[PDB]
Protein backbone atom coordinates (compact mmCIF):
# COMPACT_ATOMS: atom_id res chain seq x y z
CA UNK A 1 0.00 0.00 0.00
CA UNK A 2 1.82 2.82 0.88
CA UNK A 3 5.09 2.43 -0.11
CA UNK A 4 5.10 6.40 -1.28
CA UNK A 5 7.00 7.57 1.58
CA UNK A 6 9.10 9.84 -0.55
CA UNK A 7 7.25 12.90 0.76
CA UNK A 8 10.54 14.16 2.28
CA UNK A 9 12.71 13.50 -1.12
CA UNK A 10 13.96 17.25 -0.87
CA UNK A 11 14.74 17.56 2.58
CA UNK A 12 18.16 17.26 4.52
CA UNK A 13 18.97 13.61 5.74
CA UNK A 14 18.27 14.12 9.52
CA UNK A 15 14.88 16.54 8.78
CA UNK A 16 13.45 12.63 7.01
CA UNK A 17 14.85 9.87 8.65
CA UNK A 18 15.74 10.73 12.11
CA UNK A 19 12.68 12.87 13.39
CA UNK A 20 9.65 12.86 10.92
CA UNK A 21 6.74 15.38 11.13
CA UNK A 22 -9.83 -12.15 -10.67
CA UNK A 23 -8.46 -12.05 -13.98
CA UNK A 24 -9.52 -12.51 -17.45
CA UNK A 25 -6.03 -13.24 -19.35
CA UNK A 26 -5.85 -10.90 -21.88
CA UNK A 27 -3.82 -7.54 -21.79
CA UNK A 28 -5.14 -6.32 -18.69
CA UNK A 29 -4.73 -9.85 -17.64
CA UNK A 30 -1.11 -10.57 -17.66
CA UNK A 31 -0.22 -7.04 -17.38
CA UNK A 32 -1.54 -6.94 -13.79
CA UNK A 33 -0.24 -10.13 -13.24
CA UNK A 34 3.16 -9.20 -13.51
CA UNK A 35 3.21 -5.99 -11.97
CA UNK A 36 1.98 -7.81 -8.83
CA UNK A 37 4.60 -10.25 -9.00
CA UNK A 38 7.18 -7.70 -10.00
CA UNK A 39 6.53 -6.20 -6.81
CA UNK A 40 7.02 -8.65 -4.27
CA UNK A 41 9.80 -10.29 -5.89
CA UNK A 42 11.77 -6.92 -4.95
CA UNK A 43 9.93 -6.74 -1.47
CA UNK A 44 11.65 -9.49 -0.88
CA UNK A 45 14.90 -8.05 -2.22
CA UNK A 46 15.30 -6.40 0.57
CA UNK A 47 13.89 -7.88 3.37
CA UNK A 48 16.31 -10.59 2.95
CA UNK A 49 19.24 -8.51 2.81
CA UNK A 50 17.99 -6.87 6.47
CA UNK A 51 17.65 -10.37 7.43
CA UNK A 52 21.26 -10.92 6.68
CA UNK A 53 22.06 -8.04 8.76
CA UNK A 54 20.11 -8.77 11.83
CA UNK A 55 17.78 -6.11 10.87
CA UNK A 56 14.74 -7.44 10.46
CA UNK A 57 11.98 -5.76 11.80
CA UNK A 58 13.68 -2.67 12.14
CA UNK A 59 13.83 0.90 10.41
CA UNK A 60 16.89 1.86 12.24
CA UNK A 61 19.55 -0.89 13.04
CA UNK A 62 22.86 0.11 14.15
CA UNK A 63 25.78 -2.48 13.22
CA UNK A 64 29.31 -3.70 14.33
CA UNK A 65 31.25 -2.09 11.29
CA UNK A 66 33.05 1.17 11.74
CA UNK A 67 33.36 3.91 9.46
CA UNK A 68 36.09 3.93 6.25
CA UNK A 69 36.66 7.18 5.56
CA UNK A 70 38.12 6.77 2.44
CA UNK A 71 34.29 6.25 2.11
CA UNK A 72 32.83 9.71 2.59
CA UNK A 73 35.66 11.78 4.99
CA UNK A 74 32.21 14.31 5.67
CA UNK A 75 31.28 15.30 9.24
CA UNK A 76 27.76 14.26 10.68
CA UNK A 77 26.88 17.85 10.37
CA UNK A 78 27.45 18.21 7.04
CA UNK A 79 25.72 15.05 5.98
CA UNK A 80 22.67 14.99 8.34
CA UNK A 81 22.33 18.80 8.44
CA UNK A 82 23.17 19.74 4.82
CA UNK A 83 22.65 16.46 2.54
CA UNK A 84 19.25 14.71 1.22
CA UNK A 85 19.48 11.32 0.72
CA UNK A 86 18.67 11.17 -2.52
CA UNK A 87 22.34 13.19 -3.42
CA UNK A 88 24.24 10.99 -0.82
CA UNK A 89 23.17 8.10 -1.96
CA UNK A 90 24.73 9.10 -5.30
CA UNK A 91 28.11 10.09 -3.38
CA UNK A 92 28.61 6.58 -1.59
CA UNK A 93 26.94 4.85 -4.43
CA UNK A 94 30.23 3.23 -5.44
CA UNK A 95 30.81 1.39 -2.05
CA UNK A 96 27.46 0.42 -1.62
CA UNK A 97 28.35 -3.35 -2.64
CA UNK A 98 31.33 -3.40 -0.13
CA UNK A 99 29.64 -2.23 2.73
CA UNK A 100 27.01 -5.13 2.12
CA UNK A 101 29.44 -7.70 2.40
CA UNK A 102 30.92 -6.68 5.37
CA UNK A 103 27.61 -6.05 7.15
CA UNK A 104 27.09 -9.88 5.97
CA UNK A 105 29.89 -11.18 8.06
CA UNK A 106 29.95 -8.70 11.12
CA UNK A 107 26.05 -10.45 12.05
CA UNK A 108 26.96 -13.93 10.64
CA UNK A 109 29.99 -13.72 13.38
CA UNK A 110 27.60 -12.16 15.59
CA UNK A 111 25.00 -14.63 15.47
CA UNK A 112 28.22 -17.10 16.78
CA UNK A 113 29.58 -14.90 19.63
CA UNK A 114 25.90 -15.64 21.29
CA UNK A 115 25.84 -18.90 20.45
CA UNK A 116 29.59 -19.53 22.41
CA UNK A 117 27.49 -17.24 24.77
CA UNK A 118 24.47 -19.15 25.16
CA UNK A 119 26.14 -22.10 25.56
CA UNK A 120 27.23 -21.41 28.64
CA UNK B 1 31.84 -48.61 8.62
CA UNK B 2 35.05 -49.37 6.15
CA UNK B 3 37.41 -52.17 5.94
CA UNK B 4 41.18 -51.92 5.58
CA UNK B 5 42.37 -55.13 3.49
CA UNK B 6 45.97 -55.08 4.50
CA UNK B 7 48.49 -57.29 1.54
CA UNK B 8 50.25 -60.97 2.43
CA UNK B 9 52.37 -61.70 4.89
CA UNK B 10 55.28 -62.58 2.97
CA UNK B 11 58.77 -62.37 4.66
CA UNK B 12 62.20 -60.97 3.30
CA UNK B 13 65.52 -61.23 4.24
CA UNK B 14 67.84 -57.84 5.85
CA UNK B 15 69.17 -55.31 3.20
CA UNK B 16 66.00 -55.91 1.08
CA UNK B 17 62.82 -53.27 1.14
CA UNK B 18 59.26 -54.53 1.40
CA UNK B 19 56.08 -52.97 -0.02
CA UNK B 20 52.77 -53.21 2.48
CA UNK B 21 49.43 -52.58 0.53
CA UNK B 22 46.56 -51.37 2.79
CA UNK B 23 43.07 -51.87 0.29
CA UNK B 24 39.93 -49.82 1.80
CA UNK B 25 36.69 -49.93 1.57
CA UNK B 26 33.15 -48.29 2.49
CA UNK B 27 34.37 -44.88 3.68
CA UNK B 28 35.75 -41.88 1.65
CA UNK B 29 39.34 -42.40 1.47
CA UNK B 30 40.60 -39.27 1.16
CA UNK B 31 38.40 -37.64 4.49
CA UNK B 32 40.62 -39.46 6.82
CA UNK B 33 44.53 -40.01 7.36
CA UNK B 34 45.87 -43.65 6.86
CA UNK B 35 47.99 -44.79 9.33
CA UNK B 36 50.97 -47.49 9.82
CA UNK B 37 51.83 -48.39 13.52
CA UNK B 38 54.47 -51.48 14.18
CA UNK B 39 54.68 -54.28 16.88
CA UNK B 40 57.93 -55.89 16.72
CA UNK B 41 58.23 -58.68 18.82
CA UNK B 42 61.51 -57.30 21.49
CA UNK B 43 60.13 -53.73 21.68
CA UNK B 44 57.00 -51.40 22.45
CA UNK B 45 54.08 -50.73 19.88
CA UNK B 46 55.88 -48.34 17.75
CA UNK B 47 53.72 -45.20 15.75
CA UNK B 48 55.57 -45.06 11.93
CA UNK B 49 53.40 -42.70 10.50
CA UNK B 50 50.16 -40.74 9.01
CA UNK B 51 49.84 -39.70 5.16
CA UNK B 52 46.89 -37.37 4.25
CA UNK B 53 44.81 -39.16 0.92
CA UNK B 54 43.90 -35.88 0.47
CA UNK B 55 46.72 -33.18 1.00
CA UNK B 56 49.72 -35.26 0.44
CA UNK B 57 51.48 -34.53 3.58
CA UNK B 58 53.01 -36.58 5.43
CA UNK B 59 54.26 -37.46 8.99
CA UNK B 60 56.44 -40.00 10.48
CA UNK B 61 58.29 -40.53 13.54
CA UNK B 62 62.43 -39.64 13.81
CA UNK B 63 63.01 -43.14 14.30
CA UNK B 64 61.72 -43.43 10.55
CA UNK B 65 62.97 -40.36 9.32
CA UNK B 66 65.12 -41.28 6.04
CA UNK B 67 64.02 -45.10 6.27
CA UNK B 68 60.18 -45.28 5.02
CA UNK B 69 58.58 -44.33 1.62
CA UNK B 70 54.92 -44.07 2.35
CA UNK B 71 52.34 -43.11 -0.77
CA UNK B 72 48.92 -43.67 -1.72
CA UNK B 73 47.36 -43.41 -5.14
CA UNK B 74 43.85 -42.09 -6.29
CA UNK B 75 40.71 -42.79 -4.63
CA UNK B 76 38.60 -44.66 -7.02
CA UNK B 77 34.71 -43.55 -6.26
CA UNK B 78 31.82 -46.00 -5.38
CA UNK B 79 29.19 -43.86 -3.72
CA UNK B 80 28.35 -40.02 -2.46
CA UNK B 81 30.19 -41.00 0.36
CA UNK B 82 32.28 -44.41 -0.37
CA UNK B 83 35.42 -45.09 -2.13
CA UNK B 84 38.08 -47.42 -2.47
CA UNK B 85 41.78 -45.95 -1.65
CA UNK B 86 45.16 -48.18 -1.74
CA UNK B 87 48.06 -47.36 0.46
CA UNK B 88 51.26 -48.40 0.25
CA UNK B 89 54.55 -48.36 2.37
CA UNK B 90 57.91 -49.46 2.41
CA UNK B 91 61.40 -49.71 4.45
CA UNK B 92 65.11 -48.17 3.47
CA UNK B 93 67.78 -50.14 5.33
CA UNK B 94 65.56 -53.43 6.24
CA UNK B 95 67.50 -55.57 9.05
CA UNK B 96 65.53 -58.29 11.00
CA UNK B 97 65.08 -55.66 13.51
CA UNK B 98 61.87 -54.93 12.06
CA UNK B 99 60.36 -58.06 12.33
CA UNK B 100 57.21 -58.27 13.55
CA UNK B 101 53.40 -57.32 12.44
CA UNK B 102 52.61 -54.30 10.91
CA UNK B 103 48.81 -52.75 11.18
CA UNK B 104 47.58 -49.59 9.00
CA UNK B 105 44.80 -48.33 10.43
CA UNK B 106 42.46 -45.08 9.33
CA UNK B 107 42.05 -41.87 10.91
CA UNK B 108 39.11 -40.88 13.75
CA UNK B 109 37.74 -38.21 12.76
CA UNK B 110 38.43 -34.92 9.90
CA UNK B 111 38.33 -32.24 12.57
CA UNK B 112 38.79 -30.85 16.18
CA UNK B 113 42.12 -32.21 18.09
CA UNK B 114 41.98 -36.06 17.50
CA UNK B 115 41.79 -35.62 14.19
CA UNK B 116 44.35 -38.73 12.80
CA UNK B 117 44.01 -41.20 15.69
CA UNK B 118 44.33 -44.74 14.62
CA UNK B 119 40.26 -45.53 15.07
CA UNK B 120 39.66 -48.37 12.05
CA UNK B 121 42.77 -50.87 12.06
CA UNK B 122 43.22 -53.43 9.38
CA UNK B 123 44.46 -57.43 9.14
CA UNK B 124 48.08 -56.84 9.64
CA UNK B 125 50.60 -58.08 8.00
CA UNK B 126 52.69 -60.83 9.52
CA UNK B 127 56.29 -60.20 8.40
CA UNK B 128 59.91 -62.34 9.63
CA UNK C 1 59.27 -43.73 27.64
CA UNK C 2 55.85 -43.76 28.94
CA UNK C 3 55.24 -46.02 31.96
CA UNK C 4 51.77 -47.71 32.84
CA UNK C 5 50.97 -50.25 35.91
CA UNK C 6 52.88 -53.29 35.50
CA UNK C 7 50.51 -55.57 35.62
CA UNK C 8 46.83 -55.92 37.80
CA UNK C 9 43.33 -58.01 37.61
CA UNK C 10 39.98 -58.66 39.00
CA UNK C 11 36.95 -60.26 39.52
CA UNK C 12 33.70 -60.31 37.57
CA UNK C 13 31.75 -57.35 39.26
CA UNK C 14 34.66 -55.16 40.38
CA UNK C 15 36.59 -52.74 38.79
CA UNK C 16 40.41 -52.00 37.68
CA UNK C 17 42.62 -48.61 36.99
CA UNK C 18 45.47 -48.52 34.65
CA UNK C 19 47.78 -46.29 35.33
CA UNK C 20 49.73 -44.39 32.52
CA UNK C 21 52.37 -41.56 33.15
CA UNK C 22 56.03 -40.37 32.21
CA UNK C 23 57.98 -37.30 32.36
CA UNK C 24 57.57 -33.43 31.43
CA UNK C 25 58.20 -34.57 27.99
CA UNK C 26 55.31 -37.05 27.06
CA UNK C 27 52.98 -36.42 30.42
CA UNK C 28 50.72 -34.95 30.79
CA UNK C 29 48.95 -31.52 31.31
CA UNK C 30 49.57 -30.69 27.65
CA UNK C 31 49.25 -33.80 25.52
CA UNK C 32 45.94 -36.21 25.32
CA UNK C 33 45.60 -39.36 26.31
CA UNK C 34 44.20 -41.98 24.38
CA UNK C 35 44.02 -46.04 25.26
CA UNK C 36 43.82 -48.29 22.88
CA UNK C 37 42.48 -52.58 23.67
CA UNK C 38 44.97 -54.63 21.92
CA UNK C 39 44.94 -58.45 21.86
CA UNK C 40 49.05 -59.02 21.33
CA UNK C 41 49.18 -59.85 17.17
CA UNK C 42 45.65 -58.87 16.51
CA UNK C 43 43.41 -56.04 15.12
CA UNK C 44 43.20 -53.69 18.31
CA UNK C 45 40.65 -51.73 19.42
CA UNK C 46 40.45 -47.55 20.28
CA UNK C 47 38.49 -47.11 23.41
CA UNK C 48 38.85 -43.60 24.86
CA UNK C 49 40.47 -40.75 23.46
CA UNK C 50 41.34 -36.90 24.24
CA UNK C 51 41.50 -38.21 27.89
CA UNK C 52 37.42 -39.01 28.47
CA UNK C 53 35.28 -39.37 25.11
CA UNK C 54 34.17 -42.69 24.41
CA UNK C 55 34.37 -44.16 20.63
CA UNK C 56 31.54 -44.81 19.09
CA UNK C 57 29.86 -48.10 20.18
CA UNK C 58 32.31 -48.25 23.19
CA UNK C 59 30.30 -49.56 26.43
CA UNK C 60 29.57 -46.47 29.31
CA UNK C 61 31.38 -48.95 31.59
CA UNK C 62 34.56 -47.92 30.25
CA UNK C 63 36.04 -44.41 31.54
CA UNK C 64 39.51 -42.49 31.16
CA UNK C 65 40.44 -39.75 33.40
CA UNK C 66 43.43 -37.62 33.70
CA UNK C 67 45.10 -35.85 36.52
CA UNK C 68 47.99 -32.97 36.05
CA UNK C 69 50.47 -36.41 36.11
CA UNK C 70 49.08 -38.94 34.96
CA UNK C 71 46.11 -40.97 32.88
CA UNK C 72 43.82 -44.10 34.64
CA UNK C 73 41.96 -46.18 32.81
CA UNK C 74 38.93 -47.48 34.95
CA UNK C 75 37.12 -50.97 34.06
CA UNK C 76 33.95 -50.88 35.44
CA UNK C 77 32.24 -53.94 35.60
CA UNK C 78 34.90 -57.04 34.19
CA UNK C 79 33.60 -59.45 31.66
CA UNK C 80 35.38 -62.18 30.40
CA UNK C 81 36.00 -60.65 27.07
CA UNK C 82 38.40 -57.87 28.55
CA UNK C 83 41.36 -60.34 29.42
CA UNK C 84 43.74 -58.23 27.40
CA UNK C 85 46.87 -56.09 27.75
CA UNK C 86 46.43 -51.89 27.39
CA UNK C 87 48.20 -49.29 25.90
CA UNK C 88 47.86 -45.50 26.22
CA UNK C 89 48.81 -42.59 24.05
CA UNK C 90 50.32 -39.57 24.30
CA UNK C 91 49.51 -37.15 21.25
CA UNK C 92 48.75 -33.76 20.29
CA UNK C 93 46.54 -32.13 17.25
CA UNK C 94 49.26 -32.53 15.09
CA UNK C 95 51.68 -35.64 15.77
CA UNK C 96 51.92 -38.94 16.55
CA UNK C 97 51.10 -41.03 19.18
CA UNK C 98 53.90 -42.44 21.70
CA UNK C 99 52.40 -45.22 23.39
CA UNK C 100 53.23 -46.84 26.91
CA UNK C 101 55.19 -49.35 28.17
CA UNK C 102 52.21 -52.05 28.46
CA UNK C 103 49.89 -53.59 31.27
CA UNK C 104 47.94 -56.73 31.37
CA UNK C 105 44.45 -57.86 32.65
CA UNK C 106 42.77 -61.33 34.04
CA UNK C 107 39.08 -61.91 35.75
CA UNK D 1 0.91 -25.27 4.72
CA UNK D 2 -1.29 -25.53 7.71
CA UNK D 3 -2.26 -21.89 8.03
CA UNK D 4 -6.01 -23.35 8.80
CA UNK D 5 -5.86 -22.57 12.60
CA UNK D 6 -9.44 -21.63 13.04
CA UNK D 7 -9.62 -24.89 15.71
CA UNK D 8 -10.72 -22.78 17.99
CA UNK D 9 -13.12 -19.93 16.08
CA UNK D 10 -15.78 -20.62 18.75
CA UNK D 11 -14.19 -20.40 21.65
CA UNK D 12 -13.28 -17.59 24.41
CA UNK D 13 -10.56 -15.03 23.32
CA UNK D 14 -8.36 -16.04 26.33
CA UNK D 15 -8.87 -20.19 26.09
CA UNK D 16 -8.14 -19.35 21.86
CA UNK D 17 -5.20 -17.24 21.84
CA UNK D 18 -3.63 -17.50 25.61
CA UNK D 19 -3.17 -20.85 25.88
CA UNK D 20 -3.61 -23.64 23.20
CA UNK D 21 -4.60 -27.21 23.81
CA UNK D 22 5.09 -27.74 -13.66
CA UNK D 23 1.58 -26.39 -15.65
CA UNK D 24 0.47 -26.52 -18.58
CA UNK D 25 -0.86 -23.18 -19.67
CA UNK D 26 -4.47 -24.10 -20.06
CA UNK D 27 -7.38 -23.18 -17.40
CA UNK D 28 -5.66 -25.32 -14.76
CA UNK D 29 -2.49 -24.14 -15.00
CA UNK D 30 -3.33 -20.25 -14.94
CA UNK D 31 -5.94 -21.12 -11.85
CA UNK D 32 -3.78 -22.97 -10.24
CA UNK D 33 -0.32 -19.99 -10.66
CA UNK D 34 -2.98 -16.97 -9.76
CA UNK D 35 -3.85 -18.84 -6.53
CA UNK D 36 -0.43 -19.38 -5.40
CA UNK D 37 0.61 -16.02 -6.37
CA UNK D 38 -2.95 -14.48 -4.45
CA UNK D 39 -1.98 -16.54 -1.24
CA UNK D 40 1.59 -14.86 -0.55
CA UNK D 41 0.25 -11.32 -2.01
CA UNK D 42 -1.81 -11.64 1.17
CA UNK D 43 1.04 -13.25 3.79
CA UNK D 44 3.37 -10.01 3.10
CA UNK D 45 0.57 -8.18 3.33
CA UNK D 46 0.39 -8.72 6.89
CA UNK D 47 3.80 -9.71 7.48
CA UNK D 48 4.66 -6.71 6.45
CA UNK D 49 2.28 -4.61 8.86
CA UNK D 50 4.32 -6.81 11.55
CA UNK D 51 7.56 -5.46 10.63
CA UNK D 52 6.10 -2.00 11.03
CA UNK D 53 5.48 -2.80 14.26
CA UNK D 54 8.15 -4.42 15.60
CA UNK D 55 6.60 -7.49 15.73
CA UNK D 56 8.48 -10.00 13.18
CA UNK D 57 8.59 -12.89 14.23
CA UNK D 58 5.84 -12.79 17.13
CA UNK D 59 2.97 -14.22 17.90
CA UNK D 60 2.27 -11.95 20.92
CA UNK D 61 3.77 -8.62 20.72
CA UNK D 62 3.23 -6.27 23.46
CA UNK D 63 3.11 -2.70 22.39
CA UNK D 64 3.68 0.66 23.27
CA UNK D 65 0.21 2.71 22.98
CA UNK D 66 -2.66 2.93 26.13
CA UNK D 67 -5.71 1.62 25.19
CA UNK D 68 -8.45 4.52 24.19
CA UNK D 69 -11.61 3.52 26.54
CA UNK D 70 -13.35 5.09 23.47
CA UNK D 71 -12.55 2.04 21.43
CA UNK D 72 -13.93 -0.39 23.97
CA UNK D 73 -14.47 0.52 27.36
CA UNK D 74 -15.28 -3.59 28.22
CA UNK D 75 -13.01 -5.18 31.04
CA UNK D 76 -10.57 -8.07 30.42
CA UNK D 77 -12.71 -10.51 31.91
CA UNK D 78 -15.76 -9.48 29.61
CA UNK D 79 -13.43 -9.68 26.78
CA UNK D 80 -10.93 -12.66 27.15
CA UNK D 81 -13.24 -15.12 29.27
CA UNK D 82 -16.33 -13.57 27.33
CA UNK D 83 -16.10 -13.10 23.97
CA UNK D 84 -14.66 -15.01 20.58
CA UNK D 85 -12.34 -13.41 18.37
CA UNK D 86 -14.47 -13.75 15.09
CA UNK D 87 -17.36 -11.10 17.43
CA UNK D 88 -14.76 -8.67 18.97
CA UNK D 89 -13.52 -8.00 15.44
CA UNK D 90 -16.21 -6.92 14.45
CA UNK D 91 -17.31 -4.81 17.83
CA UNK D 92 -13.77 -2.92 17.46
CA UNK D 93 -13.22 -2.90 13.45
CA UNK D 94 -13.81 0.50 12.99
CA UNK D 95 -11.06 1.76 14.77
CA UNK D 96 -9.10 -1.08 13.44
CA UNK D 97 -7.00 1.73 11.12
CA UNK D 98 -6.33 4.30 13.75
CA UNK D 99 -4.42 1.44 15.72
CA UNK D 100 -2.72 0.42 12.67
CA UNK D 101 -1.25 4.07 12.31
CA UNK D 102 -0.57 4.51 15.54
CA UNK D 103 0.90 1.35 16.34
CA UNK D 104 3.50 2.24 13.11
CA UNK D 105 4.61 5.43 15.13
CA UNK D 106 5.43 3.83 18.06
CA UNK D 107 7.41 1.75 16.47
CA UNK D 108 9.19 4.12 14.56
CA UNK D 109 9.87 6.33 17.50
CA UNK D 110 11.09 3.44 19.42
CA UNK D 111 13.59 2.87 16.17
CA UNK D 112 15.04 6.23 16.88
CA UNK D 113 15.23 6.36 21.12
CA UNK D 114 17.26 2.90 20.89
CA UNK D 115 19.43 5.03 17.90
CA UNK D 116 19.84 7.77 20.70
CA UNK D 117 20.44 4.89 23.66
CA UNK D 118 23.10 2.71 21.78
CA UNK D 119 25.01 6.11 20.67
CA UNK D 120 26.26 6.24 23.94
CA UNK E 1 20.71 -13.74 -5.94
CA UNK E 2 23.73 -15.22 -3.91
CA UNK E 3 21.17 -18.44 -2.67
CA UNK E 4 24.03 -21.12 -3.43
CA UNK E 5 26.48 -20.92 -0.23
CA UNK E 6 26.61 -24.76 -1.08
CA UNK E 7 30.41 -24.04 -1.08
CA UNK E 8 31.48 -26.65 2.01
CA UNK E 9 29.14 -29.33 1.02
CA UNK E 10 31.82 -31.38 1.01
CA UNK E 11 33.50 -29.89 4.33
CA UNK E 12 32.55 -31.25 7.67
CA UNK E 13 29.46 -29.61 9.60
CA UNK E 14 31.33 -27.26 12.56
CA UNK E 15 33.98 -26.53 9.91
CA UNK E 16 31.20 -25.30 7.19
CA UNK E 17 28.47 -23.65 9.93
CA UNK E 18 30.28 -22.64 12.66
CA UNK E 19 33.70 -20.70 11.56
CA UNK E 20 33.46 -19.89 7.27
CA UNK E 21 36.86 -19.11 5.77
CA UNK E 22 9.39 -7.07 -19.19
CA UNK E 23 8.04 -10.69 -20.89
CA UNK E 24 6.17 -11.71 -24.35
CA UNK E 25 3.73 -13.96 -23.45
CA UNK E 26 5.86 -16.97 -25.11
CA UNK E 27 7.40 -20.15 -23.68
CA UNK E 28 9.91 -18.04 -22.50
CA UNK E 29 7.66 -15.28 -21.34
CA UNK E 30 5.54 -18.21 -19.20
CA UNK E 31 8.57 -19.96 -18.58
CA UNK E 32 10.96 -17.09 -17.08
CA UNK E 33 7.59 -15.72 -14.78
CA UNK E 34 7.11 -19.56 -13.00
CA UNK E 35 10.72 -19.42 -12.16
CA UNK E 36 10.68 -16.14 -10.21
CA UNK E 37 7.16 -16.87 -9.09
CA UNK E 38 8.43 -20.84 -8.12
CA UNK E 39 11.62 -18.88 -5.97
CA UNK E 40 10.00 -17.18 -3.44
CA UNK E 41 7.07 -19.79 -3.32
CA UNK E 42 10.18 -21.49 -1.39
CA UNK E 43 11.98 -18.76 0.24
CA UNK E 44 8.59 -17.89 1.89
CA UNK E 45 8.11 -21.85 2.60
CA UNK E 46 11.62 -21.12 5.34
CA UNK E 47 10.99 -17.63 6.38
CA UNK E 48 7.61 -18.51 7.81
CA UNK E 49 8.99 -21.35 9.20
CA UNK E 50 11.75 -20.04 10.80
CA UNK E 51 9.10 -17.14 11.98
CA UNK E 52 7.73 -19.38 13.85
CA UNK E 53 10.41 -20.64 15.85
CA UNK E 54 11.36 -17.64 17.30
CA UNK E 55 14.39 -17.12 14.58
CA UNK E 56 13.08 -14.23 11.84
CA UNK E 57 16.58 -12.70 11.22
CA UNK E 58 18.64 -15.28 12.49
CA UNK E 59 21.16 -18.25 11.17
CA UNK E 60 22.08 -19.24 14.40
CA UNK E 61 18.94 -19.22 16.93
CA UNK E 62 19.40 -21.16 19.79
CA UNK E 63 16.15 -23.38 20.99
CA UNK E 64 14.41 -24.49 23.93
CA UNK E 65 14.00 -27.68 23.19
CA UNK E 66 16.09 -30.36 24.97
CA UNK E 67 17.80 -32.95 22.76
CA UNK E 68 15.68 -36.50 22.41
CA UNK E 69 18.96 -39.14 22.49
CA UNK E 70 16.79 -41.38 20.26
CA UNK E 71 17.23 -39.06 17.73
CA UNK E 72 20.75 -39.30 17.35
CA UNK E 73 22.91 -40.59 20.08
CA UNK E 74 26.34 -39.47 18.71
CA UNK E 75 28.34 -36.83 20.90
CA UNK E 76 29.26 -32.94 19.72
CA UNK E 77 32.77 -34.47 17.92
CA UNK E 78 31.66 -36.93 16.41
CA UNK E 79 29.07 -34.82 14.57
CA UNK E 80 30.58 -31.29 13.97
CA UNK E 81 33.84 -32.76 13.21
CA UNK E 82 33.14 -35.96 11.57
CA UNK E 83 30.22 -35.80 9.30
CA UNK E 84 28.70 -33.31 6.86
CA UNK E 85 25.34 -31.46 6.73
CA UNK E 86 24.45 -33.57 3.92
CA UNK E 87 24.51 -36.74 5.63
CA UNK E 88 23.73 -36.01 9.02
CA UNK E 89 20.10 -34.35 6.97
CA UNK E 90 19.50 -38.23 5.71
CA UNK E 91 20.39 -39.98 9.06
CA UNK E 92 17.78 -37.20 11.23
CA UNK E 93 15.80 -37.27 8.27
CA UNK E 94 12.73 -39.09 9.59
CA UNK E 95 12.45 -37.13 12.51
CA UNK E 96 12.41 -33.35 11.17
CA UNK E 97 8.87 -32.85 11.53
CA UNK E 98 8.43 -34.07 15.11
CA UNK E 99 11.29 -31.27 15.64
CA UNK E 100 9.01 -28.55 13.70
CA UNK E 101 6.22 -29.13 15.44
CA UNK E 102 7.95 -29.15 18.67
CA UNK E 103 10.32 -25.91 18.04
CA UNK E 104 6.35 -24.51 17.25
CA UNK E 105 4.94 -24.95 21.23
CA UNK E 106 8.21 -23.80 22.17
CA UNK E 107 7.55 -20.10 20.74
CA UNK E 108 4.26 -19.85 21.76
CA UNK E 109 5.11 -20.85 25.09
CA UNK E 110 7.72 -18.54 25.00
CA UNK E 111 5.72 -15.79 23.38
CA UNK E 112 2.89 -15.94 26.59
CA UNK E 113 5.74 -16.56 29.24
CA UNK E 114 6.86 -12.83 28.33
CA UNK E 115 3.38 -11.53 27.99
CA UNK E 116 2.89 -12.24 31.57
CA UNK E 117 6.45 -11.26 32.33
CA UNK E 118 5.79 -7.96 30.69
CA UNK E 119 2.07 -7.31 32.13
CA UNK E 120 4.26 -6.60 35.87
C1 LIG F 1 38.29 -31.58 2.51
O1 LIG F 1 38.50 -32.82 3.19
C2 LIG F 1 39.81 -32.99 3.75
C3 LIG F 1 39.83 -34.36 4.37
O2 LIG F 1 39.08 -34.40 5.57
C4 LIG F 1 40.09 -31.88 4.76
O3 LIG F 1 41.43 -32.00 5.20
C5 LIG F 1 41.48 -32.07 6.64
O4 LIG F 1 41.19 -30.81 7.26
C6 LIG F 1 41.26 -30.85 8.70
C7 LIG F 1 40.79 -29.50 9.19
O5 LIG F 1 39.44 -29.26 8.82
C8 LIG F 1 42.69 -31.18 9.12
O6 LIG F 1 42.78 -31.21 10.54
C9 LIG F 1 43.90 -30.38 10.93
O7 LIG F 1 45.12 -31.09 10.77
C10 LIG F 1 46.29 -30.30 11.05
C11 LIG F 1 47.51 -31.14 10.70
O8 LIG F 1 48.21 -30.52 9.64
C12 LIG F 1 49.19 -29.63 10.23
O9 LIG F 1 50.39 -30.34 10.49
C13 LIG F 1 51.14 -30.74 9.34
C14 LIG F 1 52.26 -31.64 9.82
O10 LIG F 1 52.91 -30.99 10.92
C15 LIG F 1 51.65 -29.48 8.66
O11 LIG F 1 52.46 -29.85 7.55
C16 LIG F 1 50.47 -28.62 8.17
O12 LIG F 1 50.96 -27.36 7.70
C17 LIG F 1 50.74 -27.07 6.28
O13 LIG F 1 50.74 -28.28 5.44
C18 LIG F 1 49.51 -28.86 4.85
C19 LIG F 1 49.90 -29.46 3.51
O14 LIG F 1 51.22 -29.98 3.62
C20 LIG F 1 48.35 -27.86 4.72
O15 LIG F 1 47.15 -28.58 4.47
C21 LIG F 1 48.20 -27.06 5.99
O16 LIG F 1 47.01 -26.28 5.93
C22 LIG F 1 49.42 -26.20 6.18
O17 LIG F 1 49.46 -25.33 5.04
C23 LIG F 1 49.39 -28.40 9.25
O18 LIG F 1 49.79 -27.23 9.97
C24 LIG F 1 46.25 -29.86 12.54
O19 LIG F 1 47.33 -28.98 12.80
C25 LIG F 1 44.91 -29.17 12.89
O20 LIG F 1 44.83 -28.94 14.30
C26 LIG F 1 44.54 -27.54 14.58
O21 LIG F 1 43.27 -27.16 14.07
C27 LIG F 1 42.12 -27.80 14.68
C28 LIG F 1 40.89 -27.28 13.97
O22 LIG F 1 41.02 -27.58 12.58
C29 LIG F 1 42.11 -27.52 16.19
O23 LIG F 1 41.02 -28.19 16.78
C30 LIG F 1 43.43 -28.01 16.80
O24 LIG F 1 43.43 -27.79 18.21
C31 LIG F 1 44.62 -27.34 16.12
O25 LIG F 1 44.55 -25.96 16.48
C32 LIG F 1 43.70 -29.97 12.40
O26 LIG F 1 43.61 -31.12 13.24
C33 LIG F 1 43.10 -32.53 8.54
O27 LIG F 1 44.46 -32.80 8.84
C34 LIG F 1 42.90 -32.52 7.02
N1 LIG F 1 43.30 -33.79 6.41
C35 LIG F 1 42.75 -35.02 6.56
C36 LIG F 1 41.57 -35.15 7.48
O28 LIG F 1 43.20 -35.99 5.96
C37 LIG F 1 39.88 -30.51 4.13
O29 LIG F 1 40.01 -29.49 5.12
C38 LIG F 1 38.49 -30.42 3.49
N2 LIG F 1 38.31 -29.13 2.85
C39 LIG F 1 37.11 -28.60 2.62
C40 LIG F 1 37.10 -27.25 1.96
O30 LIG F 1 36.07 -29.18 2.92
Amino acid sequence: VFLGFLGAAGSTMGAASNTLTMLQLGVWGFKQLQARVLAIERYLEVQQLLGMWGCSGKLICCTNVPWNSSWSNKTYNEIWDNMTWMQWDREIGNYTDTIYKLLEVSQFQQEINEKDLLAL
Amino acid sequence: QGQLVQSGATTTKPGSSVKISCKTSGYRFNFYHINWIRQTAGRGPEWMGWISPYSGDKNLAPAFQDRVNMTTDTEVPVTSFTSTGAAYMEIRNLTSDDTGTYFCAKGLLRDGSSTWLPYLWGQGTLLT
Amino acid sequence: VLTQSASVSGSLGQSVTISCTGPNSVCCSHKSISWYQWPPGRAPTLIIYEDNERAPGISPRFSGYKSYWSAYLTISDLRPEDETTYYCCSYTHNSGCVFGTGTKVSV
